[PDB]
């Protein structure tokens, strides 16, 4: 229903999102934030059931903040991704099934950048690019077309421009404004809000 | 699946095929549907294959625990009482069709156990999908107090009737003879069907398959 | 309630040769878990150069065969000639579509020679689509026979394998081997293997036995 | 017909040297109730062919009415022709298939035994238009019970005499009296030859209950 | 199943795959999905194979009789209108048909789109199939009205390749036709396994 | 399935068929329907197969433990009370057609009826099973108060023979039992 | 079905003194692939592997629960695990979830830890073991895999022709399947070394 | 609803109850179940109420038109054939339990049975209705070949009384009919 | 209880001067089958109150067991107290309401007649916990048939003697024998007074069938 | 699903539409035309079932063109609107139910301008403004707010600007370009295509 994207580089992770909080037919909030800073080098979006997206991001946030506060250092993005897959798979066979769909985007000091994938059936997948929502059916061709494993981040933003102009050409949705982060050796950096003017 | 048993003048003869199907595809050409319980009692299973396997091991574990405590030989009515009480508690969700047979101090005893808890003491029983074919062989050609070689002719005839008439059956024939002292177990008894020979040489030599990336790891 | 359909079984194989056509089928007619008979071939000599196979629901197989046999005679009294192989496949597609909203449950394969003496195999579906292929296998054991002839006849997925045309004698042992392997894993594959060979000189039949379980 | 009210049960049939023998019992049942203890389930078509049936009995009286008329219709021509047993088997197949195509079938299962031109004929007819030929036929639970007894002897010895075939049916009818819940100890045996069609009377079996003392 | 069609300065380009499946089982790899109607018209296949094969064959019957009566080839908007009226009579009975109509007309190129749901729209670019959405994105990034003939071939050729690479039901071989003013012409028929080695480097 | 129970002056007379079916197939030709709980108290079971075998074992367990603690022969009304407590408590899970009969030293012969609901009632003669519906008219006109033992053995033999003939569910062979002060006599008939 | 949600195929084959196992590489959701590097074969000690197919949740779940119980077994005892011991271990772990079952079908291949004696088996989703002597298969495209191995397997085969037989068995069966593909990895192990190769398949 | 028909040497004897219900309420205490089609041919109807009244009018219409064209007394087998043609043609729409009986000059007394399916069979005695299931055992043991007329009136009176007592659907009052060559005698009893 | 197996039928009751009379029949039915021709459906609670019931009979034996114990429990105290007929009517209401709140009701309909302190009591208890008081009660089809006969006399004359009330019940039990499909001609009449509880024997009615001659 | 609007003036009828032809999730055609010129002073949009919208507009088109061709003069907009209500209401109780939702917009030489309304249950309603689709739930407040019965057409276009800027603020749809007509004493006049730029 809402769209995310996962361009992975050689030493950087380029993630983007949308800012639309949907409703019945109307658009209540148009500057929503799907992002959740877990640590200094690990981000977390979320897509899924409207009550479930908030609390599981809040639940995974604190348990990772326990690890840094007790042991004095940060989780790796690999160990962080495999802690999330445990909690969804355990309480899947339960009276309260869980329904969210989101990866991780992390930078390791030893292993460099990394990108994962997650379904609501809790399956992990190391991937060089990924997407969710219905826009994945219209953008995984372009991002497969114009891809290079040794791409630069200036081309990657320009590649993200190509991925986003096909969104507001053949959709039945609105999706005006898109928020973008970037993760490197120096941590979380906020790029500008990618938007499309109306007039 | 076709299992059967009969009580002759001195013991009990059991028999089955060795086909285990899956859907409509033959998954196992040589299965094993005669199980150990005690040195005098065996059991044949039918229905859900994992439900018969996990049940027949628990009772055989309990009778080994029971007989080693008593220091004596088990009785067939003990194994009958455990099975009809366990399967009744699970309300028939565990689908296990069983044939129970053994020789006690009291003599030979044969039982049939249905997956809800109903049990029957009979001189001859059939269970399984092709059980109707073997039962017609029994009623046509039964007489009481047969000999051993007359009974081994009868069961191997009845199991073969379910082979050539039922789709779910058809493989090599197992037998077992349990008597007052002698215990015989025959994993092949009669091979009714073979596989035809391969006529065409189909082998291309080594190098006819494209390989992207190889990797070698030595061991010790 | 009264359900009008039931599955019977059978497996049909056709191979388009260079100047021949081989049609093979088993003879088991089963229903549920029981055997009705062990002698029920699926080969039907339509003309001197065309053999059809029919699988699936057997009541529709007997009906659909007798409809085609009438329209062959209706063609000849109206046109003073016999139908070709491709003309029968074009006629059959309209017949199968004519009951679009109450369909036959029948898988059809037509093999035979063309008007140039070459093997032609036309596969079908229960609604009416068709195409010309080099080899098809239809019926219950259709999934166990298609990928093997891709390796042998199609010469796919092999490196440095030459492309020799399939001879007549090499094609005979290819048919006799695949039904042995199909009878081991399928429960519907029966006992007698009726093999019809359509050449430019007539139609030869041949029966090979299988395991009787 | 959507619901069979009064039903029959298994019908047997097997070829022999110069004829076909067919046997069935004489019971009509309404569910578990054995309501009509004395009915006939075998129709003697004219001289060389013969019919027995299972399934709904009210539909069987309908086909008894229709086939009875068609045989009279050719005899009044008097041209020296008759219906072969194969032609009736071909006619009855198209009757079933056209009936089920209107989603209103005839709940039956019919066995046709015939002997013409020195050739024993034995044909099967299903409700769903399934038809074939076999040296031995069985309907209902007889296809599960008596059919393994028929094929075992015939695959051992292909041909049979008349006395061998007649005794073998009485053994199979005995077994069906034990294991079928809706059978009855009163049956009749009908046999075609080159001399014509002959139907025997209400015969019965002899059971064995010596295993009842074994607890 | 993945087809596409687009018109430009030099006529219309039509491309399609060749795989027809049955559930999780592949029936064949060599299905000719672009149904050739006339020397001047082309039709596609979408969803129901026998439904698209029958009615387009029936559509060719009416176009031939129209030419014999009027001494003139039929127009592209005419044939799309006749097909929409025939399928509408069986609405709600479960027909699967989402084909396209291509051809040259006296008014220039012709491209229409007929569904089994009564849809009849014109346009410039289309993509039909289960893997159609993978073809819209790569084509619209590379589409222009002022393209060359060799340029328009390679755009439609890779666009089918990117669809079959992502989709499971699409695959096989890539057929490619070119509709010109005199009539259509077959361009090529390429295998996906051969294109994979081409676009690897 | 057809079960039969008639009391007389000295004791009771039981009777049942032997046919056990499943669908339209005979699973068993001969079957002991009547069950020896105690040396003087029997029951004949009907309804489900696996249920009535499980209930009859638990009542035999409880009555056997209680009577040794009594050091007394148990009452027939005591045993029929135990079936009522189990069948009413688990009436949502059981299909039991138990008829309890037997001789007692305090009261002579007694016959009780526990149908599928879970109630209990004492009768002069009790029938049950699927085939019992066909002999309601015969058992009313033929019954006469003040029979001997041999008349009751003749009475139940004709009653079960008519039910076996007409019902498709009932049949097999006739098993009888006569409980008195002297002992228990069991026999197998035909006709 | 639930088994056909992600798809997959696992094949093992016994040779003369060596054993081989292979699987595909595609990870997808019902029409749409995601990646080509989804691991389905996991090492359990040396000269003994295991393959998993079915629902990708239970693939990653059971392979970690089995690894949980395996390291406890090899530390309480000093020895490694026997292949019969592992088959009884997996059949226990599936039968515990008797009514909430895991949707996977394991395949075990390996050698004797004392001799060169190979071993193959496969299990149901509830835990019925089944040992053979030629081959075991699992996954969605099962019937295509039976048609290969019944027509290509020979009893006594060197490790070269064993590699060539299991390669042609996978490349012809998986390309006939729709939801499985995108590369095949082949493990061929023996007494002295372990050889892992990746084949050149159709990427469509 | 319980209907009764027994033939004898001179003719036939019919009998039925009078109770017509709807759910658990008695819509009618006394009801003529037996219907005079012709002067020698009756039928007693069962099953639906509005169906069997409509079928019996059409057969009386057709048989009355045919017999005047015959200028002959109609056959009992002729009248039973007409119920078979209607009930088999509309077996999807009717629930009819017709028993046809009556005296004929060519053949004497005859009794035919047309159940809900639409078949036809000749019997020596025929019973039908919902309450007929309770007197299968009584009617088999009591019946004896070679009765007089007055024995058959005694035979059907005890048979209907047992069905009325046991069935909740049957009851009311007993109506009888005796058809012979001499005439038709009708009476109403109790007990 | 989800399915009543063996059921009762209508129970009547009406007050009079110094007592309450209650009558019901003696039949237990299993569907249309009148299976148990001789049962008692009226329980005599200790000295001043009295109970009859309809609905499922196996549930009635359960409440016969429980109420029988509670009366013994107070008599063993011996403090000179007893349960009033209103207190049992209050107790039995809470028993029904708590039972239906667990979605597992007791399929009954109970009538309580009592006479204490010179006061005639007549209480109703439904399965669904509906309870009230009335000078005349009727359950089942008696609420459709006998209840118009009860209210017609009581609204004309409010008080009744014992002989007037006893004869009026026999008229209503006669009408229920005609029009109820599941009634029986054998009933018993129970009556409380200041002298105690007395239950009469298996009485019967006298029908009229003179309209059967009218066609 | 798609949006129409019906501003009625003193001597003019202002109608507008959209140009989006929808699909499953994609936008196939973005210059669609819902309009159907029945005569020189009567227009007809259509909204409804994807097969039904085309043919009923084609069916009503020819039967009105018969009236002008036989009798030599044009229908009134009142008689034209009541001919359409007859054809939907007659074949409503049939095996082929009809599912479309559209009014008329007509100018009479005697009665001046007129605007109607139609449901798929075929009910007529003379209205001074109307709308269809889900956008009617977000625009019938503004058009009720800033309305005057004596409004001028320059204000009415500006009122249509106010009605359209609230569309691309709180929707879950795209709807970029809107086509506008105007009907007067001189007949059909085509105003410019109202659009909203993306960049």
């Amino acid at each position: 229903m809402e769209y995310l994207i996962g361009i992975q580089g050689p030493d950087y992770v380029l993630v983007a999102s949308d800012r639309v909080a949907a409703s019945n037919i109307v658009q209540m909030k148009d500057d929503h934030d799907k992002m959740f800073k877990m640590s200094e080098k690990i981000l977390l979006l979320c897509v899924g059931e409207a009550g479930d997206t908030v609390q599981f991001a809040e639940y995974i946030q604190k348990n990772v903040q326990l690890y840094k506060m007790r042991n004095g250092y940060e989780l790796s993005p690999t160990a962080a991704a495999n802690f999330t897959r445990r909690n969804l798979a355990d309480c899947l066979r339960s009276r309260t099934p869980y329904h969210v769909n989101l990866l991780l985007a992390g930078y390791d000091e030893h292993e460099g950048p990394a990108l994962y994938y997650m379904d609501y059936l809790a399956a992990l997948a190391k991937a060089p690019f990924a997407a969710h929502g219905y826009g994945a059916f219209l953008t995984l061709s372009i991002l497969d077309r114009y891809y290079t494993p040794t791409i630069s981040r200036e081309r990657a933003v320009e590649l993200l421009r190509k991925c986003l102009e096909e969104l507001q050409k053949r959709f039945i949705l609105n999706l005006p404004t898109f928020s973008v982060r970037i993760i490197d050796k120096n941590g979380i950096h906020d790029l500008d809000n990618i938007s499309f003017p109306k007039q | 699946t076709t299992i059967a048993g009969v009580v002759y003048k001195d013991g009990i003869v059991l028999g089955a095929d060795t086909r285990a199907t899956e859907g409509m595809v033959v998954a196992d050409k040589n299965c094993s549907k005669i199980h150990f319980i005690s040195p005098n009692i065996y059991c044949c299973g039918a229905g859900t294959a994992a439900d018969t396997d996990m049940t027949t091991q628990l009772i055989s574990s309990n009778l080994e625990l029971h007989s080693l405590s008593t220091g004596r030989l088990p009785r067939v009515v003990t194994a009958n009482r455990m099975l009809k009480q366990m399967l009744f508690r699970y309300q028939g969700y565990i689908g296990a069709a069983l044939v129970l047979g053994g020789v006690d101090v009291t003599g030979p005893h044969l039982y049939s156990i249905y997956p809800h808890g109903s049990t029957d003491k009979l001189p001859y029983v059939t269970m399984g999908s092709g059980s109707l074919a073997a039962m017609a062989v029994f009623e046509d050609k039964f007489r009481p107090d047969m000999e051993e070689e007359e009974a081994k002719n009868l069961v191997s005839e009845a199991i073969a009737a379910g082979i050539f008439n039922d789709l779910g059956s058809g493989s090599n024939i197992d037998l077992c003879v349990i008597s007052k002292n002698k215990l015989d177990f025959l994993r092949p008894y009669t091979v009714p069907n073979k596989k035809g020979t391969r006529l065409g040489r189909y082998r291309c030599e080594k190098g006819t398959t494209a390989v992207l990336t190889e990797k070698i790891t030595p061991l010790e | 309630r009264f359900s009008p359909y039931v599955f019977n079984g059978g497996t049909i194989l056709a191979i388009a040769g260079e100047d021949f056509a081989i049609v093979a089928s088993d003879t088991r007619l089963s229903e549920g878990f029981s055997i009705h008979t062990r002698d029920s071939p699926k080969c039907y000599k339509l003309t001197d150069k065309t053999v059809i196979g029919c699988s699936g629901f057997h009541g529709d197989c007997l009906t659909l065969t007798k409809i085609i046999e009438a329209r062959l005679k209706m063609y000849k009294h109206s046109n003073n000639k016999a139908m070709t192989t491709g003309a029968i496949a074009a006629m059959l597609s309209t017949i199968l579509y004519s009951r679009r909203f109450f369909p036959y449950y029948v898988y059809n394969i037509i093999g035979g020679l063309d008007e140039e003496g070459k093997g032609a195999v036309y596969s079908f579906d229960p609604v009416g689509s068709y195409q010309r292929d080099s080899f098809k296998a239809g019926g219950s054991a259709s999934a166990m026979l298609q990928p093997l002839l891709d390796n042998q006849v199609g010469f796919k997925n092999m490196q440095n394998v030459e492309h020799v045309p399939l001879s007549l004698d090499r094609a005979m042992r290819l048919v006799k081997d695949v039904f042995i392997s199909a009878a081991e894993r399928d429960v519907y594959t029966g006992d007698a293997l009726r093999i019809c060979i359509v050449t430019k000189e007539g139609i030869r039949e041949e029966t090979v036995s299988l395991r009787k379980d | 017909t959507q619901n069979p009210m009064v039903t029959g049960t298994s019908v047997l049939g097997v070829k022999f040297e110069g004829g076909v023998v067919i046997a069935a019992d004489m019971l009509g049942s309404y569910g578990s109730l054995a309501r009509f203890r004395n009915i006939s389930r075998i129709m003697r078509v004219n001289n060389s062919t013969m019919l027995g049936a299972s399934g709904d009995y009210a539909d069987f009286q309908y086909l008894k009415q229709v086939l009875g008329q068609m045989v009279i219709d050719e005899e009044l021509l008097g041209d020296g022709h008759s219906y072969s047993p194969r032609a009736i088997h071909s006619w009855l197949t198209r009757a079933m298939y056209s009936r089920r195509s209107k989603m209103n079938p005839l709940w039956n299962t019919m066995v046709i035994g015939g002997y013409a031109d020195g050739e024993s004929f034995l044909g099967y007819v299903d409700m769903l238009g399934v038809a074939y030929e076999a040296p031995s036929l069985a309907t209902g639970y007889g296809a599960y019970l008596a059919q393994p007894l028929l094929r075992e002897v015939l695959e051992k010895q292909p041909v049979l005499s008349q006395t061998e075939a007649r005794d073998l049916v009485e053994r199979c009818m005995r077994v069906l009296y034990y294991r079928d819940a809706r059978s009855y100890n009163r049956f009749q045996i009908a046999t075609v030859t080159e001399k014509g069609v002959e139907i025997e009377g209400p015969l019965s079996t002899e059971t064995n209950w010596d295993i009842a003392h074994m607890i | 199943t993945t087809t596409l069609a687009f018109k430009f300065r030099h006529g219309v380009i039509v491309a399609a795959d060749s795989r027809a499946t049955a559930g999780a089982y592949i029936a064949s790899q060599t299905v000719k999905k672009v149904i050739e109607i006339n020397p001047y018209l082309l039709g596609t296949m979408a969803g129901g194979a026998a439904d698209c094969s029958f009615w387009e064959r029936l559509l060719a019957r009416q176009c031939r009789i129209y030419e014999l009566r009027n001494k003139e080839r039929i127009s592209v908007a005419a044939a799309s209108k006749l097909l929409a009226n025939m399928v509408y009579q069986y609405k709600g009975m479960g027909l699967s048909m989402g084909t396209m109509i291509c051809g040259w007309d006296k008014r220039g190129p012709g491209l229409y789109y007929v569904d089994s749901e009564g849809n009849r729209i014109s346009g410039a670019t289309f993509s039909v199939g289960s893997g159609s959405v993978y073809a819209y994105g790569v084509m619209d990034r590379g589409y222009s009205y002022d393209l060359e003939v060799e340029q328009a071939y390679d755009l439609a050729r890779r666009a089918i390749y990117q669809a079959t690479y992502r989709d499971a039901y699409s695959g096989g071989a890539v057929n490619l036709y070119h509709v010109r003013e005199d009539g259509w012409i077959r361009v090529s028929s390429d295998n996906v396994a051969d294109l994979h080695e081409k676009y690897s480097g | 399935t057809t079960i039969m129970a008639v009391q007389f002056d000295g004791g009771v007379v039981l009777g049942a068929d032997s046919r056990t079916t499943t669908g339209s197939y005979i699973a068993n030709r001969v079957t002991d329907k009547l069950t020896p709980i105690h040396d003087r108290i029997f029951c004949c079971r009907s309804g489900s197969a696996a249920d009535t075998q499980a209930v009859a074992d638990a009542v035999t367990y409880q009555l056997g433990f209680h009577s040794i603690e009594l050091n007394e022969p148990p009452l027939v009304h005591t045993a029929a009370s135990l079936f009522k407590e189990m069948c009413y408590r688990y009436r949502e899970d059981l299909m039991a057609g138990i008829i309890i009969a037997g001789w007692d030293p305090q009261e002579g012969g007694q016959v009780y009826s526990v149908p599928m609901g879970g109630m209990m009632v004492r009768q002069s003669f009790a029938i049950g099973g699927s085939g019992s519906s066909y002999i309601y008219g015969y058992v009313d006109a033929t019954y006469r108060e003040g029979m001997t033992k041999e008349e009751c053995l003749q009475f139940t033999a004709n009653a079960l023979a008519l039910a076996m003939e007409r019902d498709g569910s009932s049949g097999g062979v006739i098993r009888l039992a006569a409980i008195a002060e002297s002992g228990v006599e069991r026999q197998v008939l035909l006709g | 079905s639930i088994m056909s949600y992600n798809g997959g195929a696992v094949m093992a084959m016994k040779g003369k003194n060596c054993v081989a196992i292979a699987a595909d590489r595609r990870f997808g959701i019902q029409a749409q692939m995601v990646t080509t590097d989804f691991q389905k074969i996991f090492p359990m000690g040396d000269r003994l592997y295991i393959g998993l197919a079915g629902l990708a949740t239970d693939v990653q779940t059971v392979a970690q629960r089995l690894k949980f119980r395996l390291n406890l077994y090899e530390l309480k005892e000093g020895r490694q695990i026997k292949p019969y011991t592992l088959m009884s271990m997996v059949a226990n772990l599936l039968y515990e979830k008797r009514f909430g079952p895991y949707y996977t079908e394991p395949v075990i291949a390996g050698l004797d830890p004392k001799t060169f004696k190979p071993f193959i088996c496969s299990l149901d989703l509830i835990g019925c073991p089944m040992v053979t002597d030629d081959f075991v298969v699992s996954g969605t495209c099962a019937e295509q895999m039976y048609g290969m191995c019944e027509s290509l397997w020979e009893p006594n085969m060197d490790p070269d022709h064993l590699f060539e037989t299991i390669s042609q068995a996978m490349l012809n069966a998986v390309d006939r399947d729709a939801v499985s593909g995108m590369g095949v990895i082949v493990h061929i192990i023996e007494k002295d070394k372990i050889t892992t190769r990746t084949l050149k398949a159709r990427m469509d």
